Protein backbone atom coordinates (compact mmCIF):
# COMPACT_ATOMS: atom_id res chain seq x y z
CA UNK A 1 0.00 0.00 0.00
CA UNK A 2 2.92 2.35 0.61
CA UNK A 3 4.16 1.65 -2.92
CA UNK A 4 0.94 3.02 -4.45
CA UNK A 5 1.80 5.49 -7.21
CA UNK A 6 0.11 8.87 -6.72
CA UNK A 7 1.69 10.51 -9.77
CA UNK A 8 4.18 9.36 -12.41
CA UNK A 9 6.77 11.88 -13.58
CA UNK A 10 8.45 11.92 -16.98
CA UNK A 11 11.85 11.61 -15.29
CA UNK A 12 11.11 8.08 -14.08
CA UNK A 13 10.72 8.66 -10.35
CA UNK A 14 7.18 8.60 -8.97
CA UNK A 15 5.50 10.24 -5.99
CA UNK A 16 4.51 7.29 -3.81
CA UNK A 17 1.87 7.04 -1.10
CA UNK A 18 4.66 6.66 1.48
CA UNK A 19 5.83 10.20 0.63
CA UNK A 20 2.75 11.94 2.07
CA UNK A 21 1.25 9.49 4.56
CA UNK A 22 2.01 6.74 7.06
CA UNK A 23 0.53 3.37 6.12
CA UNK A 24 -0.09 0.60 8.63
CA UNK A 25 -2.61 -1.75 10.16
CA UNK A 26 -5.05 -0.25 12.62
CA UNK A 27 -8.72 -0.48 13.52
CA UNK A 28 -11.80 0.59 11.60
CA UNK A 29 -13.09 2.45 14.67
CA UNK A 30 -11.74 3.76 17.99
CA UNK A 31 -14.91 4.33 20.02
CA UNK A 32 -14.66 2.14 23.11
CA UNK A 33 -12.22 0.13 25.20
CA UNK A 34 -12.29 -1.98 28.36
CA UNK A 35 -10.10 -2.68 31.37
CA UNK A 36 -10.34 -5.46 33.96
CA UNK A 37 -8.90 -4.28 37.28
CA UNK A 38 -6.96 -1.60 35.41
CA UNK A 39 -5.49 -3.94 32.77
CA UNK A 40 -6.33 -3.44 29.10
CA UNK A 41 -8.38 -6.43 27.94
CA UNK A 42 -10.54 -7.41 24.98
CA UNK A 43 -14.19 -7.67 25.99
CA UNK A 44 -17.51 -8.65 24.44
CA UNK A 45 -21.01 -7.95 25.73
CA UNK A 46 -23.68 -10.62 25.25
CA UNK A 47 -27.26 -9.34 25.06
CA UNK A 48 -30.10 -11.80 25.53
CA UNK B 1 4.59 -5.18 -12.93
CA UNK B 2 3.18 -2.22 -11.02
CA UNK B 3 6.00 0.07 -12.17
CA UNK B 4 5.71 -0.92 -15.83
CA UNK B 5 1.93 -0.51 -15.88
CA UNK B 6 2.19 2.87 -14.16
CA UNK B 7 4.79 4.04 -16.70
CA UNK B 8 2.05 3.74 -19.30
CA UNK B 9 -1.51 4.87 -18.67
CA UNK B 10 -2.90 1.45 -17.74
CA UNK B 11 -4.97 1.80 -14.56
CA UNK B 12 -5.56 -1.84 -13.48
CA UNK B 13 -9.31 -1.25 -13.87
CA UNK B 14 -9.26 -0.84 -17.62
CA UNK B 15 -7.44 -4.17 -17.34
CA UNK B 16 -10.34 -5.52 -15.28
CA UNK B 17 -12.96 -4.47 -17.84
CA UNK B 18 -10.86 -5.57 -20.82
CA UNK B 19 -10.23 -9.05 -19.44
CA UNK B 20 -13.80 -9.44 -18.16
CA UNK B 21 -15.12 -8.72 -21.65
CA UNK B 22 -12.41 -10.61 -23.60
CA UNK B 23 -11.82 -13.91 -21.79
CA UNK B 24 -15.32 -13.99 -20.29
CA UNK B 25 -18.70 -12.59 -21.26
CA UNK B 26 -19.97 -9.14 -20.30
CA UNK B 27 -23.61 -8.30 -19.51
CA UNK B 28 -24.27 -4.80 -20.83
CA UNK B 29 -27.97 -4.09 -21.42
CA UNK B 30 -31.43 -5.61 -21.91
CA UNK B 31 -33.76 -5.60 -24.92
CA UNK B 32 -37.29 -6.75 -25.78
CA UNK B 33 -37.72 -9.95 -27.81
CA UNK B 34 -41.38 -10.49 -28.75
CA UNK B 35 -42.71 -9.43 -25.36
CA UNK B 36 -40.04 -10.59 -22.90
CA UNK B 37 -36.75 -8.97 -21.91
CA UNK B 38 -33.53 -10.85 -22.65
CA UNK B 39 -29.88 -10.13 -21.98
CA UNK B 40 -27.25 -8.53 -24.22
CA UNK B 41 -23.85 -10.18 -23.81
CA UNK B 42 -20.43 -9.32 -25.27
CA UNK B 43 -17.96 -12.20 -25.19
CA UNK B 44 -15.37 -11.64 -27.96
CA UNK B 45 -14.70 -13.92 -30.92
CA UNK B 46 -13.68 -17.49 -30.17
CA UNK B 47 -10.56 -17.34 -32.34
CA UNK B 48 -8.85 -14.92 -29.93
Amino acid sequence: FGNVILRANTDGSNIYLKDVAKVGLGMEDYSSSTRLNGVNTTGMAVML
Amino acid sequence: NRAAAAAQGVSFADIRTALASALSSSYVSDFPNQGRLQRVMVQADGDA
